[PDB]
């Protein structure tokens, strides 16, 4: 059935606002927080977003008649006002499965988030959530290994894993990096790591660092009898350079490498994820740059969307915030996306900002990593918030210990184990946290010295990203 | 400023940096495992108490992760005394072995508990 | 010279606020628009930004004494209040050359923009500009070809180049795509192109599209006698897939491919840029997703920074906005970054948002591309704003013509040439624009028909991103 | 939740005949034309087919307790007699998505049709149809071109 | 010669449940089976690479487990790693990693994977010193009925040409169909250099092999300790006897289940070598062994009354 | 439920899981070999009684498979006493060696018999 072609511009709502539409189980659904310019009706704004991110443009084109636009168009099917907000709405848009390239997070974002945020007709736009249908989820590899496999390879069970970022961030030589690494690992930490911006620089070239860090990690492992790892950074300027670094890590026989997925990019990250699966390397992921995009409530993309994208592209760990540390992260929102990263199924829950029910059809879970301004006194809270399946990282919290790295590592390991034991015995980490730490200081000089130093350090400021 | 020792300081993963568990502390850990509906199981090792690399050096490969199973996992066990009983029995048969207690979560198929319950002389 | 190690936290301003510092010509300079939380002094906020993006952490670490922190630390050297803004400041930070990996835009952003935007102590943060020293610029390849070489290969001189995005965005088959392409090209357009989200999908696989588009472009070129091109999209889910697509374009002997640098990523983009230089392919770059980051004045990264990053990583064209079209772009800010993309030297000019003088040491210029909601009546304004060195793209503006693609192409080509001739004769495009178009409609039926349809279409809304 | 391990053989129907099961949209469904040997009830024959082509074997194994067999087992969820045929039934079996390797027809047939046709307890067996869920279909490339592109 | 195993049938075990176990649990089961006396353990035919257990993780854990069992017992061990895959490329990647691990044997499902892929793998195994175990999954779809299809003997000849070191041949006494005379007929066609026409065993033509190596027949499927005398008598030393449920179904676990099977086998080999009639004295030989082997006694109690007897569809 | 031992449980291939062979049981095995017309031969080893991998780790490669030949295979031997006699003689010369009896089938060129006939002290 076809009607003639009439040149000219028509309102987007005539074709793209579809309130009677019932979503299919194969549709990708998007929840957009839309703030229209004065005089632009919410139905037109939502329709414009749906049109521009799928099949339409600003004027009528005759070529629409060569296909069946009804099966390809994006559709704004529901709109709801945002409480306690001026002229802001949550618009739900449905995208047919056929619009997306299989296994490509790059393609998915290009459509949904490519051009709509710049429309003159909108003051602001934020993507809050995406319902990824199981049929699309199956086209991705997902994490190279995932929680279960990682614990099995490393033989670590019953407690959060412990890591430490070497400091200062930049400026140390390859040999000094390895020296710091051995001292941290021998004191009880499971992992040490290159900082996110440590790639290859004049003060320390990557191959020299990989070599010295391997020597240091093997020495700490032999000394303690526990498996150790040091995340070697594969982030690089080109796909080729990234691969060369991953390849040398493979040659050294180490267990884990890392990548900055947003600054390196999805295309490069997916290549690395596949390489890690093929070569048995664990992949730690940094979310460097995420706050440029996800901090403000009125504009950008919420972190939960970036977290889902990483679980599809692939990563064994991903930084998820600390809640109590130096960087922003509200408790409920955080618990919301931590479930989205670890579980196989998460039901819609607006109180935690989860707009859609999401199933993963057995795609492996990703280990959340809490890092950034945390110390021994935060241990009970961290253990309580994240539970066993998490990695807790202490950079300044280890290298800032008055007696050095090994004692700094001991303090963190003892504090963690004291909390795990207390929790397992039935104690309330939330009510008894400080008491549990104090009790441990009676027999651990290393912990006592750490507690004295950071006793009054807290990070409390109003959050910008709230439900 | 104390220097962290270097000699004879081998560790045993979870709970090994705390003072040795008393009988009651051990029983509490077993209770925790049973209360969570995990399946208890004992494993023992006499020859290689620590991880090493003899057969391969590729990423993620280590020898010494597998220990030997004491009987079978205790499916349906609801009494901590049964576990502690098997521990004593394993100890009498293998006084020279390291013995650990593990607890399986069968829905996720991951060990949610794992700790050393007995170490041979001089460890 | 060394002082003892005192564990504990100290204010960042003690080490990182350095108002007496004279910047070196090798330093990377950053201008941050900082909005501190109540009670956080601007000096401390600026110092925190400088510390966290370079060498420091939240507490004192003994390892600082193993290096010379004075030569590696980032430094907030100047702070100025923002006029007509509450508790907002422009903080200038200097980063030594040694902190960066040569030829890696990925590494540069990881440091400068990696973690600072999420500090609990800040309400908002925006990176406005970066002064890239010539010593760092020389470590990059830059555009595979650049303006001069591109005009020389295509034999096109004396006027803006003309392109057209095929519509609907998604939903057309490979054969229908080629049919639309031939009709557009034969009417006078220099280029046609895959839309940014057209990669490889169920309705049209990439190899089929490349093949039919090559057939269509060769037919239009033989018919008209003018060199033609169709940007084939190489954007893909992995580095490997991206390379396979670029390789087939090379085999077909076509002149140009395209990539979405932000959704594909810098690592993948740099790999493609190098491949294009080695194989003689022009590289058109889409900035899909940029508005998620650069729209709001209070938080994010200004587009001028993303434009500089692309000129380093590499691209022969980059979308730059239209000013008069459907997507946001203010005239002065736009002219500012267009100069940063094309010229060898641009002097500081705060009225156009240019915070630092920037030299390029002969790195090739990039052709700006105006695309998005423009039509024949905008021609005089576009020609006046961009001048000859630009590409003007009309998607709906060609395929929305009442007589079809070829006549739609003729209308655009005639309108452009009428403007070029008028300008060359000394006429004021700004004052006489409408008259010039009307005069041309007297002898061009194709132009007259287009003018009737879009006569009253304008896009005027208040801009969010203003100087 | 776990019960003890009792060594020994039990009827397949105790675990694999599941007439109250509602199929999921991610399950691969199979319609088998089953002809049992005399004395083998259709429920047991259908259950044997479901067990042997998914997770089970002929005697009880303790390792079942290490996983959650409920999420992995094949299930005979419906049986209907064949009209005008002696002792022949159409048994419907459901297989969870997790049992199959993505993009591998070889793996799909290995499970569903690998060993069941030789059971001594059956006289004959024919696979009539398979419902391939869209989630599994998406893991395959399918035709290199297809009708439209070829024309 | 490579494995240094002589004078008795080889013993294997298929890990169960068929699907659903994680990579680490697979290796744990493997070590326990191997340490009790079995020569081999193996991936089930449909265990390729799935959400619950990816192939590379399995290969890695199984290698760790097999090396531990070999060091403990002093006897060479193997675990057949499945190379069956969706494409030739995937199949090759799996065979290549097995080579890297230095393990002795891989497996392939020749009918579901296909002859073209099987021949490629066979050549790769010859070039890299890997033993190749072959599963005949899907054969019964083709060879069960007497009126239509292709008899298994034709599929067996095809495998000996394409290539495989072992091939499943049926058990006769187990849960899957296989008549004694027809089976002995194709077992000769798989092992010998020359087999004369013999219509009583369904051999229509005399077949010579001009020294093409023989293939080891593998009996697997519903067999247990009480079937040992019969299996030894039917197949003789050159065979592999596999006990999946027959090992993992033992009341005391895998190692004791393995011991029960190894002891039962050796008791039969010793009895046969001494001149005893396995056919007449089978049950007595097993009973005698239970007097000194608690592991065997416990297995015998459990499976005492289990037999699989139904009329066969494929008869001469 | 008995737990299969872990220590000092090295095995020796065929017949090693049965109770040790008595003199008569050993003689019966030798008779079996001769009745089948296989050629008997003795092999002994003092240094590496078990397989290991020192020189290579490729598929199918193991060190320790080859032992040393006692004299020559007994071509034409028809009396079990000759074999048992050589066994005693080998034992007197190498009381510290593992000694096995093998039987060759020369038409197929495969060892059809192979079993440990003597083990040194503490094995
Ligand atoms: O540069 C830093 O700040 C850190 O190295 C932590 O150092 P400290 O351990 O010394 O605090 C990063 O791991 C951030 O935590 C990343 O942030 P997020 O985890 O929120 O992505
Ligand atoms: O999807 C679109 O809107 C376009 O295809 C234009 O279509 P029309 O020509 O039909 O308007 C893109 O080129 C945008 O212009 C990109 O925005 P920017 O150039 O600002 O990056
Ligand atoms: O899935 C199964 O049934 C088995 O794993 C045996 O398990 P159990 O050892 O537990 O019986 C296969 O080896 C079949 O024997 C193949 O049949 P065939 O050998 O006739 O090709």
């Amino acid at each position: 059935a076809s009607v003639g072609f009439k040149a000219g511009v028509k309102d987007y709502k005539l074709t793209y606002y579809t309130p009677e539409y019932e979503t299919l189980d194969t549709d990708i659904l998007a929840a957009f927080r839309v703030s229209p310019q004065p005089g632009v009706p919410p139905e037109e704004a939502g329709a414009a977003v749906a049109a521009e991110s799928s099949t339409g443009t600003w004027t009528t084109v005759w070529t629409d008649g060569l296909t069946n636009l009804d099966r390809y168009k994006g559709r704004c099917y529901h709109i709801e006002p945002v409480a306690g907000e001026e002229n802001q709405y949550i618009c739900y848009v449905a995208y047919p499965l056929d619009l997306f390239e299989e296994g490509s997070v790059t393609n998915m974002f290009t459509s949904i988030v490519g051009n709509v945020f710049g429309f003159k007709a909108l003051r602001a736009l934020r993507l809050e959530d995406l319902r990824i249908p199981v049929a699309y989820v199956k086209t991705f590899q997902g994490p190279p290994h995932g929680i279960q496999v990682e614990r099995d390879k490393l033989n670590k069970y019953g407690r959060p894993l412990l890591g430490c970022t070497i400091k200062p961030k930049l400026g140390l030589s390859a040999k000094n990096y390895g020296r710091a690494v051995y001292e941290c690992l021998r004191g009880g930490l499971d992992f040490t790591k290159d900082d996110e911006n440590v790639n290859s620089q004049p003060f320390m070239r990557w191959r020299d660092r990989f070599l010295f860090c391997a020597e240091a990690l093997y020495k700490a492992q032999a000394e303690t009898g526990e498996i150790k790892g040091h995340y070697l950074n594969a982030t690089a300027g080109t796909c080729e350079d990234m691969m060369k670094r991953a390849v040398f890590a493979r040659e050294l026989g180490v267990p884990i490498v890392m990548h900055d997925y947003l600054t390196g990019g999805f295309t490069a990250n997916t290549t690395l994820s596949h390489y890690c699966r093929d070569n048995g390397l664990l992949l730690h992921i940094h979310r460097a740059m995420h706050a440029v995009i996800d901090r403000q409530k009125n504009h950008g993309m919420h972190f939960r969307v970036l977290a889902k994208a990483l679980r599809l592209s692939g990563g064994d760990h991903i930084h998820s915030g600390t809640v109590v540390g130096k960087l922003e992260g509200e408790r409920d929102i955080t618990l919301g996306f931590v479930d989205l990263l670890r579980d196989d199924y998460t039901e819609k829950d607006r109180s935690r900002g989860i707009y859609f029910t999401q199933s993963w059809v057995s795609t492996p879970g990703v280990l959340p990593v809490a890092s950034g301004g945390i110390h021994v006194w935060h241990m009970p809270a961290l253990t309580e918030i994240f539970g066993d399946d998490s990695v807790l990282q202490f950079g300044g919290g280890t290298l800032g210990h008055p007696w050095g790295n090994a004692p700094g590592a001991v303090a963190n390991r003892v504090a963690l184990e004291a909390c795990v034991q207390a929790r397992n015995e039935g104690r309330d980490l939330a009510r008894e946290g400080n008491t549990i730490i104090r009790e441990a200081t009676k027999w651990s000089p290393e912990l006592a010295a750490a507690c004295e130093v950071w006793k009054e350090i807290k990070f409390e400021f109003p959050a910008m990203d709230t439900v | 400023m104390q220097v962290w020792p270097i000699l004879n300081l081998k560790k045993y993963e979870t709970l090994s940096y705390l003072p040795p568990l008393t009988t009651d502390q051990l029983a509490r850990q077993v209770d925790y495992l049973l209360n969570n509906k995990w399946v208890p199981c004992l494993e023992f090792e006499t020859d290689h108490g620590f991880v090493y690399r003899e057969h391969h050096n590729s990423p993620g490969y280590y020898d010494g992760r597998y220990w030997t199973m004491w009987k079978l996992p205790m499916f349906g066990c609801t009494d901590p005394a049964q576990v502690l009983n098997e521990l004593e029995e394993c100890k009498k048969e293998y006084p020279n072995a390291f013995i650990r207690i593990i607890g399986f979560d069968s829905n996720r198929e991951v060990q949610c508990i794992s700790f050393i319950a007995y170490k041979p002389a001089g460890y």
